[PDB]
């Protein structure tokens, strides 16, 4: 009954819901604004996310919007060779982002992201729950309960695992393969943090102060 | 069966390059910017360690079995990410302290003036967040076989390769860490993604390490290298 905890079929339908002047840095803003304007949309529709108290969806989702975002355009990019799909539907490369001062970055979402996501043929299921892993984040500093948050989590874990035994059950350790994304996600999310003065996301706005307006919306 | 064999060479790997905690003899000796003779102590403690996480990698089956270039990659990029987990287990709740592997347990402003600093907090607080887990020789062991042997760090000249190397140790823990845990599945998942954190921990800790490199002089001479040149 781990799927029906935290429920696989209503993960995707929160993935596919919110699914999608010209210069980097401008068509990075703007393709983060877009994303950024339905997260709230986005958790929402995750099990169990609007049961939680208002004050910790806030936190949840201030701390995890960045790598929500990266997981989601890398897997989306895999589409694209060598460069990376805005929400926007642009294609930006390399020297695009070397303009943006994100080379590295770029590089490391191509190889440590996007390849592997690739390589092992990683649905939108499982990058959902992946996604809701990220979500479901019991460190969230100020937290009212983070227990009911890594029970949450961990009903993710159960559910996803479920779910890998079921679609691929010739793969047995594929339920670790999709989770050892999840440091490489946190590293780049961390690098990316360090640009944001460069990317004015919205009017300058408090990205906290957004996602509440969006929650008492 | 052939996986019982992986974890007991995994365990055994680890246990004698870094013994248990409880088996191990523990002397002694406010907060500060860094407190040299500390520093000096915490240096030497840790080059050892550096050099004994090495031998545990070459215990590893088939880590040699790299090319000797992704052999030195893997380890200079994972070098933190194990001291820091090694440490860790060292941590006592009672006391709140940490032990080394000769029996020097420091408390908390004790590692913080001996290098830890502004991320002796986060430190700190990861250890708290492993005593949960009652992990074991073989858990620890084996978590940090999956963090060195990682296709994910650059300039990998096999990188796939890497990644057949990790598969068996990723199957290790899970049969060990359920098997000891019957009625709680969901400490693998959590035990892995405590890799998560560690990488965290670790980035902040190689900004950490360029800092003390300059404002102490001639400190941490690079060493992973020409070790494993030989
Ligand atoms: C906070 C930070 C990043 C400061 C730099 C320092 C470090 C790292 N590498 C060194 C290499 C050579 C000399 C000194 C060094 C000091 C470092 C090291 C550690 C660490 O677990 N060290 C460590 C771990 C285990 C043991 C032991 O088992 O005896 C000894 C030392 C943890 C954090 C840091
Ligand atoms: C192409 C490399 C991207 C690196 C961007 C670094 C900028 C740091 C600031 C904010 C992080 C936002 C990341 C981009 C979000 C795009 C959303 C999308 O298109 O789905």
């Amino acid at each position: 009954s781990a799927n029906e905890d935290m429920p696989v079929e209503k993960i995707l339908e929160a993935e596919l819901a919110v699914e999608p002047p010209n210069d980097p840095v401008t068509n990075i803003c703007q393709a983060a604004d877009k994303q950024l304007f339905t997260l709230v949309e986005w958790a929402k529709r995750i099990p169990h996310f609007s049961e939680l108290p208002l004050d910790d969806q806030v936190i949840l989702l201030r701390a995890g919007w960045n790598e929500l975002l990266i997981a989601s355009f890398s897997h989306r990019s895999i589409a694209v060779k060598d460069g990376i799909l805005l929400a926007t539907g642009l294609h930006v490369h390399r020297n695009s982002a070397h303009s943006a001062g994100v080379g590295a970055i770029f590089d490391r979402v191509l190889t440590e992201l996007v390849s592997k996501m690739r390589d092992m043929q990683m649905d939108k299921t499982e990058l959902g729950c992946l996604r809701a892993i990220v979500l479901f984040n019991p460190d969230s500093k100020g937290l009212s309960n983070p227990a009911e948050v890594e029970a949450l989590r961990e009903k993710v874990y159960a559910s996803l695992e479920a779910y890998c035994k079921h679609k691929y059950p010739e793969q047995p350790g594929r339920f670790a393969k999709l989770l050892l994304r999840l440091p490489a996600l946190r590293s780049i999310g961390l690098k990316c943090l360090e640009h944001l003065f460069f990317f004015k996301l919205i009017g300058d706005t408090p990205i906290d102060t957004f996602l509440m307006e969006m929650l008492e919306a | 069966p052939e996986v019982g064999e992986l974890i007991e060479k995994v365990r055994k790997a680890h246990q004698e390059t870094f013994p248990a905690l409880c088996q191990l003899g523990k002397y002694t000796t406010q907060r500060v910017s860094l407190d040299i003779d500390l520093w000096d102590k915490f240096s030497e403690l840790s080059t050892k360690c550096i050099i004994k996480t090495v031998e545990f990698a070459k215990q590893l089956p088939g880590f040699t079995t790299l090319t000797i270039a992704d052999q030195i990659t893997l380890l200079k990029a994972a070098c933190l990410d194990i001291l820091i987990l090694r440490i860790c287990t060292r941590y006592t709740p009672e006391q709140d302290t940490m032990t080394f592997s000769d029996g020097l347990t420091l408390n908390r402003t004790q590692m913080h003036n001996a290098g830890f600093g502004p991320l002796t907090d986060l430190v700190f607080a990861f250890a708290n967040q492993l005593l949960p887990l009652e992990m074991d020789d073989a858990e620890t062991g084996l978590l940090s076989a999956i963090c060195l042997i990682c296709g994910d760090r650059q300039d990998l000249e096999q990188p796939d390769r890497v990644d057949m190397l990790q598969e068996p140790l990723l199957e290790a823990l899970k049969v060990y860490v359920r098997k000891r845990r019957p009625s709680r599945p969901h400490m693998f998942p959590k035990m892995l993604m405590k890799i998560t954190d560690l990488r965290s921990i670790s980035a902040k800790g190689a900004e950490r390490v360029i800092t003390l490199k300059m404002e102490i002089p001639g400190s941490m001479p690079p060493l992973i290298q020409e070790m494993l040149e030989n």
